[PDB]
């Protein structure tokens, strides 16, 4: 090389500076000025330069709008253990309750471990940007048969989503959005300026669009984004909240037919960008704290949301995510899961219950499928089901807590076999008890509108199989203020979300499943201690016993097969089915838990099974008895009782 | 008819002209103008003041010439486009010659050159000025030409001498 | 310098200097050239005649080159070296590329 002096006339007369190459080039290896000097066509005739400047789409205008940055990462907690993500020592953190933050200097090194090309030399970028190669993270997906491609590539400083389409003939229409702090945007190359390319800007943030006028025309046929809201949504929200925002859209969409064959419309392409931002905001807020330390509780939540978002983007688009994962955090989280007694996680406050369940799923990659996490999610559900007024729709706070813990469990049902039969089948039993006509009511309403209620329900992971379409229609919101089309849709998705096949998170994990001849004739499966029951219209069953309530002369059947010790038999019991022994000598006042570990079913002769309760505690029993639950005024409704001894007993009256 | 005794611009040209002072005066340059290097001698010391910068030709054989005709082409960037004008910036340069029977080689001496005229461009502001002067009668085996700079911002592009026969 | 306003054309082979033999670069101003961002790349001196080889460069390109060079190497950034970066950015920001449509670009050479 050499050294170069720059003599520049500014203010009328010479001012000269000196550029040392040798010196600069050794302090920052990876600088290649001769490669940059090439990328800048320094002998470009102003004719050729102005032609290529008029190839890039310019933005109308639409200068600044007052947007407030939120408060995402809090200041370090009072006297906190600052954890170096590289040196993750055991015992560093004792308990959950102990304050803890993770040093943000070596954490970003793990999130952004990759090095790849951020700015290619492909046609749309070779004109505007100086080529780049840096530490980065990218989400990348492919739809429409590897023809339309998206790559959201990000650093701690700015995000670039790049859309690309192929037209069955070779051509490639490319459009890229650039989001980040203005001063932190990549270096422009030609005569270009960012104000000409800015589609929205607010208080050191900007959204830049980079594409050809031609390519801009192509996309406008099927992609008209609301770039103002996408900017206002991306700036004003916190990293965790925004992450949840995206994953709800995809989770609700996936329950519909929105991901088996996704379309080239505005919405799906928009959400593709929203997906990338959600990963960017987290890595951004971490990198944007400089050398500091990030509250572990904040990390527990933000990266929980990324883990669930990462998952749904994969089972929905088939997307790949490289980066935004730190082994230091996964080791740190797993450490705190050896602090917790999973048998008694539900005994903690419902904030540390959620702080534990969020570390459980952040720390899964290096935890193993034989960790006692299942018991922790089962514990939380039990403490919740005790403090829940029976047959009511779950509250806002409870439904959120259970949603957090559910992902762990769904990684058992969607995991070929397990060793958690006791706890899993208990969680699936309490889930079957929680979802009643009014829980379903609030879910369909929560689905029709799109609110948080339709995201998760214990009915989703329950053992109920009698939920036909017209069965749900008798439970839907009837309010004219709602849209019946959305309510009709909401039923299908809710019915699509439980269809046993092609879902794979429902069944085939219970050892009592074997004793069923026809698997479509089952109605409900209650596992108790030492027994499970298989309620169905199917007759050919290898249960030990077999009962038939007098269902009606309309409906197929109602059979009750108790499987003893979760072991089936060698042939369907023969001869006319048994009779359910009725019980009148039973008083409404008790002082003991005699129905502990017993399920109490409630069905109708025409409608079918209506309500299920599993009596886990003296409180659950007191609620049933002291309340109006026992209503014999309607002759069509009977109240079976499922013991642990395998007997079914109908209560026809009390004292 | 015109017989060319010296032509700086053309024909495998400059090849030797002498500068005084060495380095802090006139500068030799190269820059493709249509597609080709056209060479020039320029000096712009417009803010240093008290400039006496010399450029001397090679030795030019007189031949038969009584009176030669000296054709000059040059640009002169005006002083106003340098904020501190009319203080140390000039917009002229001086043409001299010196007759000699012998080649004194590199031994330049400035008290042996006689001034011919002051060269001003007649439109100070694409504006490639063309000035022509004649000197006679020439009475030696040959002569030198010299160009004095007093602090202007000048580029000499063509220096063409001839006589009419 | 003594001839600031030149014409930028692609050297298009074997006449380059390629910045290994560049030692001085002159950048014209916003008023010097009627709004043309032109540069002149120079060699230190060649040989006996001591001539300085000069080609004409596209200013906006060469400016944006040094700007990114500095940013790319932001750490070292000695006080005047980062005072160049802000002088270059403002100089680059002083030229308008939308005024280059209502003009002729062969005004020189
Ligand atoms: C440089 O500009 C010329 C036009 O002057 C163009 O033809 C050529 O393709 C450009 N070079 C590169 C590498 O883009
Ligand atoms: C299961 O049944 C056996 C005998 O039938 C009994 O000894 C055992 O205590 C029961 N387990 C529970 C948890 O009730
Ligand atoms: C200058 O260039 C000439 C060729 O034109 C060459 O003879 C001479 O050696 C060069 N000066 C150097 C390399 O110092
Ligand atoms: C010249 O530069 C100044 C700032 O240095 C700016 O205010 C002015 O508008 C520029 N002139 C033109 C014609 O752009």
């Amino acid at each position: 090389l050499s050294e170069v002096k720059l003599h520049l006339d500014i203010e009328g007369h010479a001012s000269h500076y000196t550029i040392p190459w040798t010196e600069l080039m050794a302090k920052v290896p990876g600088l290649s000025p001769e490669a940059l000097w090439r990328e800048a066509n320094v002998t470009e005739d102003l004719a050729s330069m102005l032609n290529r400047y008029k190839l890039i789409y310019k933005t109308s205008g639409t200068l600044g709008i007052a947007l407030a940055e939120p408060v995402d990462i809090p200041a370090v907690s009072e006297g906190s253990m600052q954890v170096d993500a590289s040196k993750v020592h055991p015992g560093v953190i004792s308990g959950l309750n102990s304050p803890a933050c993770m040093l943000s200097a070596p954490l970003e090194k793990q999130l952004f471990y990759y090095i790849g090309t951020m700015l290619p030399n492909t046609r749309p970028h070779s004109y505007v940007f100086y080529q780049l190669r840096c530490h980065l993270s990218y989400v990348a997906l492919s739809i429409n048969g590897d023809k339309f491609q998206y790559t959201g590539a990000m650093t701690s400083k700015f995000l670039m989503g790049t859309y690309k389409r192929v037209t069955e003939k070779g051509d490639e229409h490319v459009l890229s959005l650039v989001f980040g702090k203005t001063k932190d945007l990549p270096d422009l190359r030609g005569p270009f300026s960012y104000p000409s390319l800015t589609s929205a800007q607010s208080g050191d943030y900007s959204l830049v669009i980079v594409t050809t006028f031609v390519h801009y025309a192509n996309f406008h046929n099927y992609f008209v984004p609301n770039l103002k809201d996408m900017f206002s949504r991306a700036v004003t929200m916190t990293a965790a909240s925004y992450a949840r925002y995206v994953l709800q859209k995809l989770v609700l969409l996936e329950m519909k037919g929105g991901c088996r064959e996704p379309e080239l419309d505005t919405e799906t392409l928009t959400t593709m960008f929203e997906v990338s931002v959600a990963f960017f905001k987290v890595g951004h807020a971490v990198g944007e704290t400089g050398n500091g330390c990030v509250d572990l509780r904040w990390l527990a939540k933000s990266f929980f949301e990324l883990t669930v978002l990462k998952d749904i983007i994969g089972i929905c688009y088939g997307a790949t995510v490289k980066g935004m994962q730190s082994y230091g955090l996964e080791r740190l989280a797993a450490m705190l899961m050896a602090t917790v007694k999973m048998e008694e996680l539900g005994h903690l406050t419902t904030e540390k219950q959620e702080y534990a369940l969020r570390l459980a799923t952040v720390g899964y990659p290096k935890a193993g499928v034989y960790s006692g996490l299942i018991g922790g999610a089962t514990s939380v559900l039990l403490s919740a089901y005790n403090r829940h007024p029976l047959f009511q729709p779950l509250h806002t706070v409870m439904r959120e807590t259970l949603f957090i813990g559910s992902h762990v469990v769904l990684r058992e049902l969607r995991l070929n076999v397990t060793t958690q039969g006791p706890n899993l089948a208990l969680y699936q039993l309490l889930s079957t008890a929680l979802c009643s006509a009014l829980e379903i009511g609030e879910v369909l309403r929560g689905l029709a509108l799109g609110t948080e209620s339709g995201l998760f329900s214990p009915c989703y992971l329950s053992l109920r199989f009698d939920l036909t379409r017209d069965k749900l229609l008798s439970m839907a919101p009837q309010e004219a203020t709602l849209d019946q089309a959305a309510v009709s849709n909401a039923v299908d998705g809710f019915l699509g979300r439980l269809s046993l096949e092609r879902e794979d998170r429902d069944a085939w994990h219970l050892p009592a499943y074997k004793c069923v001849d026809r698997l479509d004739k089952v109605l409900m499966i209650i596992p108790l201690i030492n027994v499970t029951f298989i309620i169905s219209s199917d007759r050919e069953v290898r249960g030990s016993a077999l009962y038939e309530a007098s269902t009606t002369y309309l409906s197929s059947s109602l059979f009750l097969s108790p499987v003893i010790m979760n072991k089936c038999s060698q042939g369907a019991v023969a001869g006319e089915p048994r009779q359910i022994p009725k019980i009148q000598n039973f008083t409404r006042t008790q002082k003991s838990c005699i129905f502990c570990g017993f399920a109490l079913l409630s069905y109708d002769e025409k409608e079918g099974l209506e309500t299920t309760t599993y009596i886990t505690s003296q409180e659950v029993q007191n609620s049933i008895l002291s309340s109006n639950y026992f209503d014999f005024d309607n002759l069509h409704v009977h109240y079976l009782l499922l013991t642990t001894n395998g007997t079914v007993m109908e209560i026809a009256g009390l004292y | 008819k015109e017989v060319v005794l010296l032509d700086f611009a053309a024909a495998g040209g400059e090849l030797g002209w002498l500068t005084h002072p060495y380095g802090k005066g006139w500068d030799l340059m190269q820059n493709i103008m249509n597609d080709m290097p056209i060479y020039m001698y320029s000096v712009c010391n417009v803010m240093s003041g008290d400039q006496d910068n010399w450029l001397r030709t090679n030795w030019v054989y007189r031949g038969e010439a009584e009176r030669i005709f000296i054709e000059l082409k040059f640009t002169v960037r005006d002083c106003n486009s340098f904020p501190g004008g009319a203080s140390s910036c000039k917009e002229t340069f001086n043409l001299y010659y010196a007759e000699s029977d012998l080649d004194y080689g590199t031994n330049f001496q400035k008290r042996l050159f006689t001034k011919i005229d002051t060269i001003a461009p007649d439109e100070i502001t694409v504006k490639l000025n063309v000035e022509e002067r004649s000197v006679g009668p020439l009475t030696r085996k040959g002569f030198y030409l010299a160009f004095q700079d007093i602090g202007a911002c000048v580029a000499l592009l063509s220096v063409r001498v001839y006589y009419k026969k | 310098w003594a001839y600031p306003c030149c014409h930028v054309t692609q050297l298009r082979a074997q006449h380059l200097l390629a910045l290994e033999n560049i030692s001085d670069i002159y950048l014209v101003s916003n008023q010097t050239c009627d709004g043309f961002s032109l540069a002149s790349l120079n060699s230190p001196k060649n040989g006996s005649n001591q001539l300085v080889i000069s080609r004409c460069a596209n200013g906006l390109n060469v400016v944006s080159f040094f700007i990114s060079i500095l940013k790319r190497s932001s750490s070292a950034l000695t006080g005047h070296l980062r005072e160049l970066l802000t002088t270059l950015e403002t100089l680059y920001g002083s030229f308008s590329v939308e005024d280059l449509f209502g003009a002729n670009l062969n005004r020189y050479a």
